[PDB]
Order: structure tokens, then sequence, then C-alpha cells
């Protein structure tokens, strides 16, 4: 999200350069049912309530560089040989050691 | 090379002087002192400058900085200049506020100099003060405490007639 | 403070951390400069309330993904207002929301009062009142909002193309210049311009959609759009690819 | 905004700023070893 | 050299500035040492 | 060049140390500081 | 990244033979036969072409 | 003060007060253009 | 065992080969500097300071920096050189500029300016230094 | 053949192509010296400033080595004169200084 509030896809190279966190918004469907004791219950469903952001491992199924051909990666300034498998937190490539 | 002076002043009554001149002449080494008549000015742009003419020597000007021990010392750079300086400093932009001629006699020493004189105000010479003034101006590059100490001994010799201190 | 040099500026040194007279080289101070720092190479009630306000500000900012710089400006504004204490009678939550709005305005990415209310439990009326009081207390001012301020966010949330966003921005700016919408709120004018551009482009958005994102009633959008509709060809950019011709734009 | 006598940053106790000298021993930051102060306790206090 | 009564704290020594020198951070914001903060605490409590 | 050894000036080495001082810190071998009998330190590069 | 101008060992000009070497490989020459045709007799020179990796070709795929 | 957009490679003048952003691209990563001052390299 | 200079896990290298680029390398070092307007009146701004405007500065020359306080690419930088000129307003403005490693002596490779995750302006400067085997 | 003289080397050398690697450890990044450099605030002891001139730690093992050597003057120099020399005025009657 830019300072003006306009969302835009975040490329991993952009995250690395701008010290951003490669994270994906997370939404939950939440059903709230209120029983007033008046013999009627009101059920309202909030669709896709934002609950936070999850850092995304690069080259995973949920990364922007998923299923992209080597030419597309080159156009995005990403090494096709780069295996991914790490997270970009504040622009720092973090790898989770097993 | 720049030198800062050691000077400190005092005044002497008229009747007193007749004893002082003989006192100073005998005490220090010299022959037949000279009466020095000079016409001094002061120039302000703050950078107070003093240009002195003496009645065929060239116009000698001197600057004294702000004072920096038993002595009064301020950085001084004295430079001899040829004639037609006054108009030169007019084209500089300096302005002359007052000018006074000084009359009297000066006696020397190994390094230090004694000059006894009275300040004359100009309009036409008038005696600003009835008593002369005496100082012990000493010029020495890279001033050190040793030079100032020697003045203390000499001043103590002259203490009885006139007691002088820096101001 | 070179002893032989009255009023001498001593140059700092990084090799030894000392200040040295430049004209003689005398070392005044041995290791006095501390090059390591010089060269960069039980809680009180008031403080607890301030901390709670900061936490609320961070929550509200993250709700709409506001940057940490705006958050910090909001924190500073809240500190100033809270210590000034002219708003001590007002809720800390309302003060925080108004400070967040003022911080957005000062940073040049204003959010509508409705947008701030959507993330704050405080109502729009209370937020506006606290905003006025905060402006008076700070003796400062905020630049008047313009239609172009909200175009980026509104178009991005509506997922409109960049060309459509440019067309909407140009339409709103030209309408304001021509004075076709006197007194109308900038948000309403921007919503009407966005509706015009969307209807003239392939990506068509309903009045309800635009009102939902912009915080403006479809009726208000209708009024503004009706005011700008007669001169739509004049308002539209010259090099705009009209999927729907300007003549055939919806009339309402 | 200036050192005050009887305060924690007492100028007597030593040098405050690097380009300064304390009033007690007239020594700069490097030369001055620092001088102790004292606090009178209205009630005697145990030593841990 | 050591009297038992001296073990009780009646006058509290105050370390010189050199022991607990004031630090500068974020410009000219003088960051007083932990010793300075504690000495402020004892000073306030003693005055009270 | 960074490291230095303080040699005491003697008539035996007066000329050699004078030459080293003249060379100064700029060109190795040279000197970095001169300490007078007063104990004061003079920076050669600052004062050429 | 790019073929060295000179053989590191003996200094023979080797920077003008990369394109010809690739052309021979396309023309179905074995690597040794292509090196012999190019005239690289010393194994020090043959190593230059045999072990070279032309990363510049892929580096050019990124827009300037 | 000329800056090159990191996406579209467009030069644009930018002052010390205005925000750093491409004039037409909208891209927020900028690269300073190479200095006019000429640097000498020994071909060693 | 040619001359004994390769003894005890040591190596003798061909100077001519090294001259011909043998095992020659680049060392890229990236410096990141952010300007933060955090504080009541404590703001940081990228700009080339002046020896008199700021509360205090250094003998290091600031001529390398540009009007924006950033060193342009292609400029040789050695020790005691300012690559980023920052000023933090005093609660004058104190000099908050950043220097390089004294040993390091390279050329400014790439200077980029952007907004970090916090929205504050910051610059990343990549300095390139050529390491010939020695 | 010997390069200096051109004479055949009596033993026949084993020479051939081998794959070598240049490690990141360069002497340029490791060389550092300290000679009358900056010191910290409280300890008045050496600390690296604007360079790699933080000095070297004269540890307990080095202290014991110099003790075994018997170089008392050098040990005193290293621990006192080189690190943080200092002098204080102390009263003879009462040991506490003033
Ligand atoms: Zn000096
Ligand atoms: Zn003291
Ligand atoms: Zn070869
Ligand atoms: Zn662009
Ligand atoms: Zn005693």
């Amino acid at each position: 999200w830019e300072r003006d509030g306009a969302p835009s896809p975040m490329m991993p190279n952009e995250a690395r350069l701008r010290n951003l966190t490669y994270s994906a918004p997370l939404y939950v469907d939440i059903t709230k049912t209120v029983i007033k004791e008046g013999e009627e219950q009101l059920q309202t469903q909030h669709q896709k309530t934002f609950i936070g952001k999850i850092p995304i491992m690069l080259r995973s199924t949920y990364c922007l560089l998923n299923g992209l051909t080597d030419r597309d990666l080159c156009e995005l300034n990403e090494c096709p040989l780069d295996p991914g498998g790490y997270f970009i937190i504040n622009g720092s490539e973090k790898v989770l050691i097993a | 090379i720049n030198m800062m002076e050691y000077l400190l002043q005092g005044s002497v009554l008229d009747h007193s002087l007749e004893s002082l001149i003989h006192r100073l002449r005998g005490l220090c080494d010299n022959m037949e002192p000279e009466t020095f008549l000079d016409h001094e000015m002061v120039f302000l742009l703050p950078f107070v400058l003093r240009a002195r003419r003496s009645m065929g020597a060239p116009w000698h000007l001197r600057y004294l900085g702000q004072p920096e021990r038993h002595a009064l010392v301020r950085n001084c750079v004295d430079i001899a200049t040829s004639e037609n300086l006054t108009d030169f400093l007019m084209e500089m932009g300096f302005r002359m506020d007052h000018e006074f001629v000084a009359k009297g006699h000066l006696f020397r020493k190994g390094i230090m100099k004694i000059m006894v004189y009275k300040i004359f105000r100009i309009l036409s010479t008038e005696a600003l003060s009835l008593s002369y003034l005496v100082e012990l101006s000493v010029v020495a590059p890279a001033g050190q405490d040793m030079v100032s100490d020697d003045m203390k001994n000499f001043a103590e010799q002259l203490k009885p007639l006139v007691h002088l201190e820096k101001i | 403070t070179c002893p032989n040099h009255p009023d001498a500026i001593l140059v700092e040194d990084y090799r030894a951390g000392d200040m040295i007279c430049p004209e003689c080289g005398l070392v005044v101070g041995d290791r006095v400069i501390d090059v390591g720092s010089e060269w960069r190479t039980t809680m009180s009630s008031s403080d607890r309330a301030m901390m709670n306000a900061f936490k609320e500000i961070t929550t509200m900012a993250d709700r709409i993904n506001l940057p940490r710089n705006i958050v910090d400006r909001t924190n500073n504004l809240f500190k100033q207002v809270y210590e000034q204490k002219s708003l001590k009678g007002r809720a800390n939550d309302a003060i925080a929301s108004a400070c967040l709005y003022i911080a957005c305005r000062q940073e040049g990415v204003p959010r509508t009062f409705k947008e701030i209310c959507a993330v704050s439990r405080i109502s729009k009326k209370e937020i506006g009142r606290c905003f006025k009081l905060i402006l008076k207390a700070l003796e400062t001012s905020v630049d008047l909002i313009t239609t172009g301020d909200f175009m980026s966010r509104f178009c991005s949330n509506l997922c409109l193309p960049k060309q459509v966003q440019m067309a909407a921005t140009h339409i709103a700016r030209k309408a304001v210049e021509l004075d076709l919408v006197p007194g109308r709120s900038p948000i309403s004018v921007a919503a009407a311009a966005i509706y015009m551009a969307s209807q003239a482009s392939a990506e068509k958005r309903t009045q309800k959609e635009i009102g939902d994102i912009a915080g403006v009633a479809d009726v208000t959008i209708r009024q503004s759009y009706r005011l700008i509709y007669p001169r739509a060809p004049d308002l539209f950019p010259t090099d705009f690819k009209f999927d729907t011709p300007v003549d055939k734009l919806p009339q309402l | 905004g200036r050192p005050k006598l009887g305060g924690l940053m007492d100028p007597r106790q030593g040098v405050i700023e690097r380009t300064g000298r304390c009033q007690t021993c007239a020594g700069n930051m490097t030369e001055c070893p620092g001088h102790f102060g004292h606090i009178e306790l209205a009630k005697p206090v145990f030593h841990v | 050299y050591a009297r038992p009564e001296w073990m009780i704290v009646t006058v509290l020594p105050v370390p010189p500035l050199s022991v607990r020198p004031a630090v500068v951070m974020q410009g000219s914001a003088r960051n007083q040492d932990d010793l300075t903060h504690k000495l402020a605490d004892i000073v306030k409590i003693n005055n009270q | 060049a960074n490291m230095t050894f303080a040699e005491i000036v003697t008539p035996f080495n007066i000329d050699r140390l004078q030459e080293l001082v003249r060379r100064g810190n700029s060109q190795y071998p040279g000197a970095k500081y001169i300490i007078r009998d007063n104990g004061d330190r003079i920076d050669l590069r600052f004062h050429p | 990244m790019i073929i060295p101008v000179r053989c590191f060992t003996c200094g023979k000009i080797v920077g003008n033979k990369w394109e010809a070497y690739l052309g021979l490989l396309q023309a179905e020459y074995t690597e040794g036969d292509a090196l012999d045709a190019l005239g690289l007799k010393r194994y020090c020179c043959r190593r230059m072409l045999l072990a070279h990796v032309d990363l510049i070709e892929k580096l050019l795929n990124y827009a300037p | 003060m000329i800056y090159i957009c990191g996406e579209c490679h467009t030069e644009n003048e930018i002052k010390s007060r205005d925000p750093i952003r491409c004039r037409e691209c909208g891209y927020r990563i900028m690269y300073k253009k190479r200095t006019k001052r000429l640097v000498v390299f020994d071909a060693r | 065992s040619y001359t004994g200079y390769n003894q005890e896990d040591s190596v003798i290298m061909n100077r001519s080969a090294v001259d011909r680029g043998f095992f020659r390398s680049v060392f890229y070092r990236s410096y990141k500097e952010q300007e933060s307007k955090k504080g009541f009146d404590q703001e940081e701004v990228f700009e080339k300071p002046t020896r008199e405007t700021c509360q205090g500065m250094r003998h290091a020359i600031y001529d390398k920096l540009d009007d924006d306080g950033l060193i342009a690419p292609g400029v040789r930088v050695s020790g005691d050189d300012v690559i980023i000129g920052k000023t933090v307003t005093l609660p004058t403005k104190r000099d908050c500029s950043t220097f390089l490693r004294t040993s390091e002596t390279g050329i400014v490779d790439q200077v980029m300016v952007t907004l970090n995750q916090e929205g504050y302006k910051f610059c990343k400067i990549r300095v390139r230094s050529v390491r010939i085997p020695q | 053949y010997n390069g200096f003289t051109g004479r055949k080397i009596t033993s026949q050398i084993f020479i051939g192509p081998t794959y070598y690697q240049r490690l990141k450890h360069m002497v340029d990044d490791k060389i550092h010296s300290r000679a009358r450099g900056p010191i910290q605030i409280l300890n008045r002891q050496p600390m690296e400033g604007r360079s790699r001139d933080g000095g070297l730690r004269f540890g307990e093992m080095e202290r014991d080595c110099q003790i075994a050597h018997g170089a008392a003057q050098f040990l005193r120099e290293r621990l006192f004169e080189a690190s943080d020399p200092y002098q204080v005025h102390v009263c003879n009657l009462c040991g506490i200084m003033a």
C-alpha cells in the first residue's frame, strides 16, 4: 500500500530494494449470530474480514513468481536460477532453518 | 611573524617631571634625548587604526588588537607606510573621528622604551591634560612571560615618582 | 582554547579524537572528542494514557494500511495536544482519530472523515469536533483538500485502469476550475468524476459501488454527476479512448 | 539550561562539557579526575 | 579504619560526573546516566 | 606509517629527527607528533 | 561473465575466438576439434574456451 | 538533479522538497544518473 | 617448492596472470540511510550541509555530494569521504552525515532513493571496489 | 625450467589444470592498526573510531605469557601505559585522594 492508500502488487525485487516485507493479506469469513432472548436470532456474515498479513515464501504457490516462465522472471528482474524458499522481511532475505 | 606588546601607563605632574626627566635619563642608557612631535589619528571602519606623522620620517601606522601577569598585552602589527596614506585610507572607506598631536621626550632601554608626553587636542593646539603620561611599550615577537617580568623590576625602580599600572 | 591563540577555532580530528589548533597544530585535549559517537560512519497515569493512545493509533493506522511515518506524525500530534490539555474533556480515542486525520492531511494523503470513522469507534461528528479543537490548540492549519487527493485511492480500490484514473482526475480538476460544482464537497466531485470516467471506459462501476468506496451517497454522486454531465466532452481529456462515446454516457 | 550548584550535575563535582573546566581544580575533562558530592539523609539508611 | 556505626548510611556519597558521564543522543538530548536517574530519585525522596 | 615510536631528541639524533619532522606524516618515513618539554602535543600534518 | 581477452597463463589472444568456437559447435565440431581449428594448441589456452561460462548473454536479458 | 525511473527508465528533474516519484510512470524507485565528473581508469 | 614462498599452506601466484584478470573480483558494499521525521522538532533531511550553517561539521570535504545530499554514481570515494549528507535539526542543525570505511576505496556504483516500509525517504548507495589478487 | 636461470629443474614437476576458488577473506578487509587512537567515555580505553583502530585485546593469556617472560616493564606498559595511562594526587596521611 502506497502512502496514498492505493494497493499494488509487490514484486520481490521491489520489496528487497524498498525494505518491505513480502506479505500477503489474510481474510476470514466471520459469522456473528446474536440471540436476543426474544425468540429470534440474527445471523450476519462478514465476508473477507482482514485479520493480518502472512509473510510469503518466494517461489511458493502463493508468491507472485509462481508458474512464471524464465522469461517472465527476467522481465521482473528475478534470476530464474534463484530457488526461492525464503522470506523477505524488511528487505532482508530470511531462511527458516529446519 | 607577529608580535604583541607589553605596555602599562601612568601620569606625572608638571613640577614632578623636572625630577622625572633627570631620573629616567640617568637610570637608563642614552645620550641627549630627542623631543618627538607627532600628529596621530584614529581610524574606524571595529579595526581601530592609528596613523602617526612626525615632524621627515614616513607615516607610521599601528594596529592594536583586543587585550589578551602584571602587564597589558594586545596583538599588534605595526607597518611603516609612505606619504599620502591619509587620502589612501579615505578611498578605503575608513572615517576619521578625531586626531591629536603628542609632545614630549622618550628614553630607551635594552628593549623597552619610555616616552613622556602630553596629549594635545586639535580643532590650534590645546593641552587636554596638565600632566604628562608615561608607558613602557615593549615589542617582542612570540611574547613570553620572561619579557614581561623584566618590566616589573624597572617599574619598581620608577615607583617612587610615578606609580603606574595597566588599565 | 589554544593558550597562545586568543579566540582560536580548534579543528576536530577523527584519528585521535582531539581538537587541535590549525595554525600551530597544538593538541588541546588528548582524546576529548569521542569520535565513536561524534562520527556516525508503576507507570504514571498520563504516560499510561499516552501509551494506550499510541496503541490505538497504531491499530487504526494498520486497519487502513497507513505508513509508519504517518503513525509517528500522529503520535507527535497526540503528544502535543495531550500535554496542551485543551481537549482533556474529550475522549482519548476521539483525540487520536482526529490526530490521525490531521497527520494524513499534513502528509498530503488525506483520508475522509468517514474513512477515519470506519477504522475508529468514534463517530464522524466527534472526530470533526476534536479535529477543530486540535487545530485551534496547535495554532496550525491544514491545506484545503482537492479532488485529486482521493483519486488514486478511490480508483485503486475500484480497480480502475490508470487511464481511467487519469481521466477521472482530469475531469474533477477541470470541473473545479470551471466552477461547475460550487460548494460541492471534493469527495463528491471526485466520486462523480470517477463515475463519469468509468461509464466512458470499458470498466464500468455502478453508483452504489463508487459510493461504497468513496463514502458518498449515490444520490450525492448523482447530483454532482448531473452538474458535470452537460460539459462532459469539455471535461474529458483530449487523448481519451472512449469505449462509450461521451454523447451516449448515462443521463441521470 | 546551565549548571546549578547543589544539583546532580553540580559543576563542582567535575567537568560538564568537553570544552569546559570545573571550578574546583580548574582542570579540563582529561585532567580533572572528578570530585565527589554528598547527600544528607534525614533518616539513617541501612547499607545493602 | 572501620567503625560499625559507619556501616549505616547517614550521608550518601554522590559519584563525580566522570563516574557517570552524561551522554548525548539524537542531537543534543543529554541522556543522563542510570546513576543520575537514581540520584534524582534519592534526592526527591530525601527532600520529601 | 600508522604506528609510531617516540624518540627523545638528542644531539646525536637531532638532525635525523629534524629531517623526519620535515618529512612529516605525509610521506613515510616521517613523524606524526612533536612533544615539547612542556608535555604538549603538536600535530605535524595540521601544522606544516 | 565474458570471454577473457588473453589466456591467463601465456597471454595468447583468446577473446576473439568465442563466437567462432560457438559457430563450430553449431557446425557439429567436437570441442577438441573446434579448439584445434581455432588454433589453441596449448592446454592453457584450450582451458579458456573449454571452461568459459558466458553469463553476459543472460545478463543482457534484463532491461537496462 | 536528474533521476531515472527504475521501471520505465525516464529521466526527470526532482528538487529537495518534492516527493521522489516518476512524473508519468508513478514508480517510486529512482536512480541517480551518472555524474558528469569524469573519472580516469588505468587499464590495468 | 620453487622459492619457499608457498611453504606451510601458502601459494605462489602468477603476477602476469593476475594482470590478465586472473581471479580478479568486484566487492559491492551497500549503505542504507533513512531520513526520519520522528520527534517534536527532530527531523532528518538529505542535503549537503555547510561549515557554518550546522552546529558542527568535520574537516572532510563535502564537495562530492550533490544538491540533494547524495553522492552521484561514478565518483571515486576513499576514506574520510561523505557519501550521504544528512542534517538533524537541533532541539541550528547538527550534522548527521555518514562516512565510509577508511580502508575502503571504491567508486559509487548505484544510488537509489525510495520510501521504505515506514514511508520515510531513504537512499541505498552501492560502492564498487575492485579487488585484484595480492 | 627455472625462470631465473632457465636451467632444467632436476625433478620433474607435477603440473596441470585444477579448479581453484578465491575465498572472501582478503587481507585488505583484515589489516588494521592502532596507534594513539580514540578512547571511550568511562573506561578511557581504546575503541575503534572512524576506522579499524580499536586496538588489540591484551588478554589474561598474554599477561601470563609476559609474566613468564619476566618483562615486567613491558607488561606494565601494555596494560597501563598503552591502554589508559592516568595519574592522581593522593594524600599521604589518608589514602583516599582529594
Ligand atoms: Zn595554536
Ligand atoms: Zn576538577
Ligand atoms: Zn595459453
Ligand atoms: Zn517510470
Ligand atoms: Zn588526607
